[PDB]
RNA sequence: CUUUAAAUCCUUUAACGAGGAUCCAUUGGAGGGCAAGUCUGGUGCCAGCAGCCGCGGUAAUUCCAGCUCCAAUAGCGUAUAUUAAAGUUGCUGCAGUUAAAAAGCUCGUAGUUGGAUCU
């Protein structure tokens, strides 16, 4: 008996025909777009997809006044319009099955970084976000997966211990400097 | 036909499970005589002692020698025909060595040319065949 | 022999609706078949029908506008509850915008979708769509 | 190398495979 | 054919076998669309209307397009009484 | 140019008829495909499905001929397959897509659920029969996609319909009797009477008693 | 049925050595370069619709 | 420093730390199934490949290699058991004229099923 705890899960599934073409070039065209690193982080964001929508098709089943219909769905679509993926507008449960892949992609912490403009491209805010130059509010945040929610958008600056925002130049301008 | 009635669930889950011995899948894996008559007995990999290598002409329409063993597995002491893969590869293997010996994939059935060979050598002298064929590892000396 | 009168009611049906007949004869008469026959009338399926009164068991002659697709049963008469409804419907309907499940239930014989405005699971007897 | 005429005299061949890759390739590149 | 916006969203609306009942196919050209014309009731001549019949395939196969046909007529008042 | 050879060619080329629903509401058969041309002859994108060698035995060997198998259709409500067999491939694949618009039908599409937005799935269950192939289609919730093998996905998926569940039984490695039992089931969508069609039918004046002087005085 | 050759072939193969390539890049930037490679550029090609590897 | 019973990591600060950023990503493949070369050299039904169809008897699209290419990627291949695929165990949901298959025929007890009707 240990006090540990072994709960753990995959959070991805890989395709079942390995070698479509039509899916490889759908894959490769997300992964140029929003500067990923291999297909499973592709994969990881259509299993989220497919989970919410799984609950979101078990809870159309359920009558239109069913509590727990209610209280669940209620408490998806507070979720997903927490993150932006969904407009406020749109807050029927039916309007879930409607979203794409590219809706969770689009509020990835390296491509928020991208839009904000604190990087020229895409893989830059990748490399920006691994380098400890990007914070969420207060916090530096590594993790280029970090899914920004709505209330947390206008504050992604640029650290304030960054070269770029914060004011101590990096290891070779200071050398550089040394050299003269 | 078939017998739908409310109260039928002994007459159609007796029918089935009698019906299910004529399927060749379920028989071999619930009989447990095929169980027996397997030299690896339900293993997956299996140590054995060479004791000779021999050549197996291939079927009918290719004409090869394929390189194979005779091996003497550890466990059970049940003599086996163990094909070693790569070219260039038997020169590998002495007599009465130890080699690692697996399926040939095809679940106890014989593949492609070889015949009544079910089996590939993967390992010998603790040293796998690939580690030796591609130069990484040398036999001890 | 005959057994489940209901079966041979709606394959007569529905074997006279294939072959575009306007009218159907249906025997014997029972009241299942009567209120299943009212069941697919007042979803506008079969229209007005006519109960011969032989001294026996009565005959039915059932006018047949020719909007029934299928019409049969389900043998044997599974209890079906309130939770398995939906895979009922999954199972024999073609659609979720029409086509009804038939049960008995304690208040009677009606659709699927009465039963789950009533609240209430029983038997079902067949489907038509 | 055209694939069409390879398509008609070689797909008997070793290389109906190959010959009938490359036409269905150039039908629908995409 | 409505979405629950109220709008229509078929292709189009096919016509329906004027003695079963059922749906004419796209592509079952056995189908025929049939005009008798009205006749005035006086002077007994072409008046130009007609009455428009449609009837399937299937039942001009079988061999019920006359009976379905002399129906439809009579119970258009274009056929007398039997 | 395109002199046209039948009745219904000419009305086409004059502007009579409007539209193609024109054509299909009278179940008139179309005998040149320069009106399917001169209807959809933009948005249709033609696919070959395959390009099989059948061989005819001969006193001194086999007579090879070429069968493709084409499909073509918009990808919004409509969809054909053409087959065509000739000595030559480009022949054959000419004479396929000719076949193919020939054969388009209009494809009616449904909602699985509720009724918000343009349609996306098939009305209902619906089924294709071709030579022991049994194609099954079943309406699915909006955004599944196509639950298909890769034949009837193109099909499926070049006759406007968003997503679908699918069930096939038979040979269906036999790519012409698949793509045909799928094509079947498609073209079965229209004539399935659901309550929604059950309203009476209005006859509407039909193209050649409606034009019937156009082509008196010509 | 003889086993005397048993390396023929591999033995008796001329030895190439391998040329001295520059490393290929990995990761994110690997799969840029694909991307960049197959969507972005057409470069290679001659309206012929071949294959990446193509040598005719 | 902090951690902790004890620096036993992670975190934090600071010094040094990248141009072939040599601080060098691999594992399987390239005829089809199945993504990606009938390019070049070697072997010549040999050696070998090949899960299956098949390749090899002098242009080998398949072996041994060079180059190139693609699949996944800090991971990938293999053997075995098992699940889906398998509507090839079928309750949903299979079959039995000829593809495997209805007992030679009838009776008959358990078993299974059992016509209308009562507000």
């Amino acid at each position: 008996p240990v006090a540990r705890s072994w709960v753990c899960r995959k959070t991805y599934v890989t395709p079942r025909r390995p070698f479509e073409k039509s899916r490889l070039d759908q894959e490769l065209k997300l992964i140029g777009e929003y500067g990923l690193r291999n297909k499973r982080e592709v994969w990881r964001v259509k299993f989220t997809l497919a989970k919410i929508r799984k609950a979101a098709r078990e809870l159309l089943t359920l009558d239109e006044k069913d509590p727990r219909r209610l209280f669940e769905g209620n408490a998806l679509l507070r979720r997903l319009v927490r993150i932006g993926v969904l407009d406020e507008g749109k807050m029927k449960l039916d309007y879930i099955l409607g979203l794409k892949i590219e809706d969770f992609l689009e509020r990835r912490l390296q491509t928020q970084v991208f839009k904000l403009g604190l990087a020229k491209s895409i893989h830059h805010a990748r490399v920006l976000i691994r380098q400890r130059h990007i914070r969420v509010r207060k916090q530096v945040v590594n993790i280029p997966s970090f899914i920004v929610r709505l209330d947390s958008q206008k504050h992604i600056d640029f650290s304030l211990r960054s070269p770029y925002g914060g004011g101590r130049p990096g290891r070779v301008k200071r050398k550089n400097a040394k050299k003269g | 036909g078939k017998c739908r009635g409310l109260r039928t669930a002994r007459k159609l889950r007796s029918h089935r499970r009698d019906q299910k011995w004529h399927d060749k899948q379920y028989k071999k894996a619930h009989l447990g005589t095929a169980l027996k008559a397997n030299p690896f007995g339900g293993a997956s990999h299996a140590k054995g002692i060479v004791l000779e290598k021999v050549g197996v002409e291939a079927k009918q329409p290719n004409s090869a020698i394929r390189k194979c063993v005779r091996v003497q597995l550890i466990k059970n002491g049940k003599k086996i025909t163990a094909f070693v893969p790569n070219d260039g590869c038997l020169n590998f293997i002495e007599e009465n060595d130890e080699v690692l010996v697996a399926g040939f994939g095809r679940k106890g059935h014989a593949v492609g040319d070889i015949p009544g060979v079910r089996f590939k050598v993967v390992k010998v002298a603790n040293v796998s065949l690939l580690a030796l064929y591609k130069g990484k590892k040398e036999r001890p000396r | 022999v005959r057994m489940n009168v209901l079966a041979d009611a709606l394959k007569s049906i529905n074997n006279a609706e294939k072959r575009g007949k306007r009218q159907v004869l249906i025997r014997p008469c029972s009241k299942v078949i009567v209120r299943f026959l009212t069941v697919m009338m007042k979803h506008g399926y079969i229209g007005e029908f006519e109960i011969i009164d032989d001294h026996r068991a009565g005959k039915i002659v059932v006018n047949l506008t020719g909007r029934l697709n299928k019409c049969g049963v389900i043998s044997p008469r599974f209890d079906v509850q309130l939770k398995d409804l939906e895979k009922w419907q999954n199972n024999l309907l073609p659609s979720r915008q029409f086509g009804f499940i038939v049960l008995t239930t304690s208040a009677g014989i009606m659709d699927h979708e009465e039963a789950r405005r009533k609240h209430t699971g029983g038997k079902i007897l067949g489907f038509f769509f | 190398t055209d694939p069409f005429e390879d398509f008609e005299f070689n797909c008997n061949t070793k290389y109906s495979g190959g010959v009938t890759r490359n036409l269905m390739r150039e039908l629908n590149g995409g | 054919m409505q979405n629950d916006a109220g709008e229509f969203v078929d292709l189009y609306v096919p016509r329906k076998c004027s003695a079963s009942n059922r749906i004419i196919g796209a592509k079952d050209h056995a189908s025929i669309q049939m005009n008798v014309a009205e006749v005035d009731k006086v002077t007994g001549r072409f008046n130009g209307q007609f009455k428009t019949y449609a009837i399937c395939g299937a039942i001009r196969r079988m061999g019920e397009s006359d009976d379905s046909i002399l129906r439809l007529a009579k119970a258009d008042g274009i056929v007398s009484k039997n | 140019e395109w002199m046209p050879v039948t009745k219904l060619g000419r009305l086409v080329k004059d502007m009579k008829i409007k539209s193609l629903e024109e054509i299909y509401l009278f179940s008139l058969p179309i005998k040149e495909s320069e009106i399917i041309d001169f209807f959809l002859g933009a948005s249709l994108k033609d696919e070959v499905l395959k390009i099989m060698p059948v061989q005819k035995q001969t006193r001194a060997g086999q007579r090879t001929r070429f069968k493709a198998f084409v499909a073509i259709g918009d990808y919004n409500g409509h969809v054909g397959l053409g087959v065509k067999c000739s000595k030559e491939v480009a022949t054959a694949i000419r004479g396929a897509i000719i076949l193919a618009k020939l054969s388009i039908v209009p494809v009616r599409r449904g909602y699985w659920g509720n009724k918000i937005g343009k349609p996306h799935t098939v009305p209902c269950k619906v089924t294709g029969r071709c030579g022991s192939v049994l194609v099954r289609l079943i309406p699915a919730p909006r955004g599944t996609g196509i639950v298909s093998a890769p034949v009837p996905k193109k099909l499926l998926m070049m006759a406007g319909i968003d997503d679908c569940y699918t069930s096939a039984r038979g040979c269906t490695a036999t790519l012409g009797n698949f793509a045909k039992a799928t094509f079947d089931a498609i073209s079965k969508t229209y004539s399935y009477l659901t309550p929604d069609l059950w309203k009476e039918t209005v006859f509407t004046k039909s193209p050649y008693q409606e034009f019937t002087d156009h082509l008196v005085k010509t | 049925g003889s086993l005397a050759r048993a390396g023929k072939v591999r033995g008796q193969t001329p030895k190439v050595a391998k040329q001295e390539k520059k490393k290929k890049k990995t990761g994110r930037a690997k799969r840029r370069m694909q991307y960049n490679r197959r969507f972005v550029n057409v470069v290679p090609t001659f309206g012929k619709k071949k294959g990446p590897n193509a040598n005719s």
